[PDB]
């Protein structure tokens, strides 16, 4: 049947630590080996390392041995992944995978079953209500068939933040662009298109929301 | 440690087309090589193992081949559930090790950037400084370049870009272009313009505005 079931997505200050799981199902634990594999976004996937369940022990990535530790819950059926002195570069997705039966030292192993994975981010950084600004059409700007409009969204930890436009009805041509943390502080936009003449009459507001901090904003445009 | 290279990161392909990807080892892996799927936003599946060996389910679409460092994924027939990022990896040296990742993209017709620029705003203007705002909205290629003219002249190092992976309804990219400043930087040059370079257009898209005409 297979199946591996991740924890949920860790946020963690600095030199702190985190002991992860990996429930699996479907199949005898024992007589299957598994992985850690971490991915940081926009790098490959890079091998933290195995263990088997059913006697015999493990193998490390040399880089990983310290920060890690690999254990097992024979009993639950899950697996553990601890991870020490957590540092920023220890921000990124987790995955445990199966490897397939008989082995490993040369292949047998062939990572045959994902878990969905495990994020971790780490910050230093205490929660920051957003700044929601109302990005407005600039003087000059000679009268279109259509009208882009938006709100700057800024400052924000952590990074759930959600953006409405018109409490949810333009649905469509709505962008949402990526987050980019700069300084502790996450900052978003997002734009909105209405077909001139539709604004700035029918009155078109964006509704910010960043539940951590208990905020709602709403800014007409 | 084996060094796995996909020599490519971005891959354009149309739908039913025929799509090679290809992974190089830095060293003789007697075909110990597998390829992993990663689909957008989620979850690896196993396609092919031992070079060439499909695993179950995954349809006869898909095809290694290979030979001691130089191996190829193929896609015949490419379908829309293709699109995704491939892996390989090798499997004769501890640590198993991976490459970069290859992400299949979908080609669609030319299609044209819809910049917008957005002066600083009173409110944020009182909570000390100013940043400008351009969005360059619904551009296919993924290949733009654009840059902050004031007054004539260039400025870059206040620059900050964010730009969508292609879009899942139209195969679209759009992507906002950010200045920040402080109010007094803002008080002095009265033109802020985002200029655009596209694919589309043999001319620069350039959009401008007047601080002192606001």
């Amino acid at each position: 049947q297979v199946q591996l079931q991740q924890s949920g997505a860790e946020l963690v200050r600095a030199g702190s630590s985190v002991k992860m799981s990996c429930k699996a199902s479907g199949y005898t634990f024992t007589s299957y080996g598994v992985n850690w594999v971490k991915q940081r976004p926009g790098q490959g996937l890079e091998w933290i390392g195995y263990i088997n369940p059913g006697k015999g022990y493990l193998s490390y990535n040399e880089k990983f041995k310290g920060k890690t530790t690999l254990t097992v819950d024979r009993s639950s059926s899950t697996a553990y992944m601890q991870l020490r002195s957590l540092t920023s570069e220890d921000a990124a997705v987790y995955f445990c995978a199966r490897s397939f039966y008989g082995g490993s030292d040369l292949a047998v192993y062939y990572f045959d079953s994902w878990g969905q994975g495990t994020t971790l981010t780490v910050s230093s950084a205490k929660t920051t209500p957003p700044s929601v600004y109302p990005l407005a059409p600039g003087c000059g700007d000679t009268t279109g068939s259509s009208v882009t409009l938006g709100c700057l969204v800024k400052g924000y930890f952590p990074e759930s933040v959600t953006v409405t436009w018109n409490s949810g009805s333009l649905s469509s041509s709505v962008h949402t662009f990526p987050a980019l943390l700069q300084s502790a502080l996450y900052t978003m936009s997002s734009s909105v298109t209405v077909p001139s003449s539709t604004w700035p009459s029918q009155t078109v507001t964006c509704s910010v929301a960043h539940p951590a901090s208990s905020t709602t904003v709403d800014k007409k445009l | 440690d084996i060094q796995m290279t996909q020599t490519t990161s971005s891959l354009s392909a149309s739908l039913g087309d025929r799509v090679t990807i290809s992974c190089r080892a830095s060293q003789d892996i007697s075909n110990y090589l597998n390829w992993y799927q990663q689909k957008p936003d989620g979850t690896v599946k196993l396609l092919i193992y031992y070079t060439s060996r499909l695993h179950s389910g995954v349809p006869s679409r898909f095809s290694g081949s290979g030979s001691g460092t130089d191996y190829s994924l193929t896609i015949s027939n490419l379908e829309h559930e293709d699109i995704a990022t491939y892996f390989c990896q090798q499997g004769s040296t501890l640590p198993r090790t991976f490459g970069g990742g290859t992400k299949l993209e979908i080609k669609r017709a030319d299609a044209a950037p819809t910049v917008s620029i957005f002066p600083p705003s009173s409110e944020q203007l009182t909570s000390g400084g100013a940043s400008v705002v351009c969005f360059l909205n619904n551009f296919y290629p993924k290949d733009i370049n654009v840059k902050w003219k004031i007054d004539g002249s260039e400025r870059q190092n206040g620059v900050l870009n964010s730009w969508t992976d292609q879009d899942s309804k139209d195969s679209t990219y759009s992507m906002s272009s950010t200045l920040t400043l402080t109010k007094d930087e803002y008080e002095r040059h009265n033109s802020y313009t985002c200029e655009a370079t596209h694919k589309t257009s043999t001319s620069p898209i350039v959009k401008s505005f007047n601080r002192n005409e606001c």
